[PDB]
Order: C-alpha cells, then structure tokens, then sequence
C-alpha cells in the first residue's frame, strides 16, 4: 500500500466557531476554577471571610 | 526467597465448568417479534441530552444579584473568620506568688512546655507571664527540645 | 480482610476457622455460558427479583443442532416468548465458574 496522502480532504476537519469557542471556554473555565480554589485556600488559611 | 508477600486469603470454590457458549436471539417467526426491532431503532433514535435553559425574565432583574448589590449575603459557608473570631477570653494579673507555685506543679507534671500551651493553661497575658517564666525557668534554643521553656538547672537539679 | 502472607507461624489455625484451600468438589457440573440481549438482561440481572420463580423452559431437539428458549407469560406480552440459542462454541475449553466469600476471622 502507498503512504497515506496528507492532502486527502477526508482526513481533514474544519473547526467552526463552535469548537473554537468550546476549547477557549474550556481553558478559561479551568482558569476560573483554579482561581476559585486559590480563594478557598487563602480564606481557610489566612482566616478571612 | 522473600519472607513476606502480603496475601489476602478468601473463601473460594469451583462450582462448575463451562461446556457450551450460547447466544440468545429472538425468533424470526415469533408473533411478538418486530417489537424488539422498534425498541432497538428507538435506542438510537431517542436522544437523552437536553438544551440549555434561557431566562425570560428582565435582564436588570436577573442582574440585580450581581456585582455591588445592596443585599448582603446570608450564607454561612466557609465562615472560618467568624467561627474563630467569635470566641475571645482575657485574664487578669493574679499575683506572682500563686502562679509561681502553679508553674512549679505544672513543671512537675511535665518538664518541657511550650509558650502557647503555657498561655492556654495558665490563662495569663504573655507580658506578665514572661517575667516570672524568665525568673524561674529558661528557654532552650539549641537543644533537641527547642522553642520550649524549661526550668533553670539551678532549681531543676533538686 | 488483610492477613499475613507465607504465614510460617501457623497463624491461620486460630485466625480462620475454615479451610483456605479451593473447594474442588462441584467442578464436575455442566454449565452454559449464555449471552442475552439488553432487554432480557436488564430484567434477568436485577437484584430486586429472582426469588426462585419459574422464568420459562428450555426445549432441545432430540437429535440436537437446534435449541430454543420458551419464556413464560410473565413478560407482559412486551417481548418475544420464543428465542433461539445459537451455539457459538459447541466445545469450550479452559472456562470455569468460581465463587468468592469471606472467611470467619474469629478462632
């Protein structure tokens, strides 16, 4: 068999606004959750409200 | 060999040996057949997932709880500051002549006693406590029991 | 249920009041490994059922080569009452069924 063609459009994917915003939101939400945990640790340790 | 293997014994028994492997398939000539066909088609046709919920209320009403809002939070979650700040108790300078014997009996109970524990047990301010503690005892800074006030050897060696 | 390993001290005699050896007495028992569809398995694998009631019968031709399952009328006329048992492997090797229970920890 011949080496797989890299230009074959069947092996390609087009990312629209959907997936792009999905991954961007995933990253931003991970950052938000990290910040929430940091605030929890800070309040519990430094004895704040 | 190895002297330890850390096994986990259990009660097991062989209660049969498999002889035939069978596959149950509904008969093609059964009157109730083709009901499973509809069920299997539904297995893929039906979709479990739902859609996001949109709020039809006024945007200002929905946002009234956001940011600098007049209403004060009534939640009690993670109120560590309140929990530990509510408790507070103070004490008076009782004459040295009594706390001094009290400290001797406490030292007899234990010979290496910390500053926080001393404040807790004697229930005295650090300012007054330090004078008597230095007068009678000394702090070992380099010894293995570091950071712990202990009676001076002059009186301990008795 | 943690316990020592080699146990050269003979601690099992008092720690466990039951034999720790595999019980090879019922091994001479024919067993059929049957794969069921999802609809039948969702009601035959239930734990709030199987009180000993008759689930149906098995009909095998005298000359063999064809085996069928005839369920009782307890299915609520919602699934077929007749099924075919397709023998994927007439002869099966190296397949056994074993149980697992805890041991008495006192004496």
């Amino acid at each position: 068999k011949d080496q797989d063609d890299r230009d074959h459009f069947g092996k390609k994917r087009l990312d629209l606004a959907g997936p792009l915003l999905a991954q961007l939101f995933k990253t931003l939400f991970k950052k938000l959750t990290k910040d929430i945990f940091r605030y929890m640790q800070r309040t519990v340790e430094e004895a704040h409200d | 060999y190895i002297p330890y293997v850390k096994t986990i014994p259990k009660k097991t028994a062989i209660v049969g040996t498999v002889c035939h492997e069978c596959q149950v398939m509904p008969s093609m000539n059964d009157p109730n057949y083709h009901k499973i066909v509809e069920q299997r088609r539904n297995i893929v046709k039906l979709n479990n997932k739902e859609r996001i919920t949109t709020l039809d209320e006024t945007v200002g009403v929905t946002m009234s709880h956001t940011g600098m809002s007049m209403r004060s939070d009534n939640s009690n979650f993670l109120k560590v500051g309140r929990e530990k700040a509510k408790s507070n108790i103070k004490s008076i300078r009782m004459p040295k002549k009594e706390i001094l014997d009290y400290l001797f009996k406490l030292f007899d109970e234990y010979d290496y006693w910390s500053l926080k524990g001393l404040k807790e047990r004697t229930r005295q301010p650090e300012a007054h406590l330090k004078e008597c503690l230095d007068k009678v005892a000394t702090l070992v800074k380099k010894g293995p029991y570091a950071f712990k006030y202990t009676l001076r050897p002059e009186y301990k060696k008795l | 249920e943690v316990f020592d390993g080699n146990d050269i001290e003979n601690n099992e005699t008092k720690v466990y009041e039951e034999s720790l050896d595999l019980d090879l007495e019922r091994s001479n028992r024919q067993v059929w490994l049957v794969r069921l569809p999802m609809f039948l398995a969702e009601k035959w694998r239930d734990r709030n059922n199987l009180h000993g009631q008759e689930l149906g019968k098995i009909r095998i031709n005298k000359d063999g080569s064809k085996i069928t399952l005839l369920l009782n009328e307890n299915d609520n006329d919602s699934i077929p009452h007749e099924y075919d048992l397709e023998l994927t492997k007439k002869v099966v090797e190296n397949e056994y069924v074993f149980t697992e229970q805890n041991l008495k920890k006192y004496q």
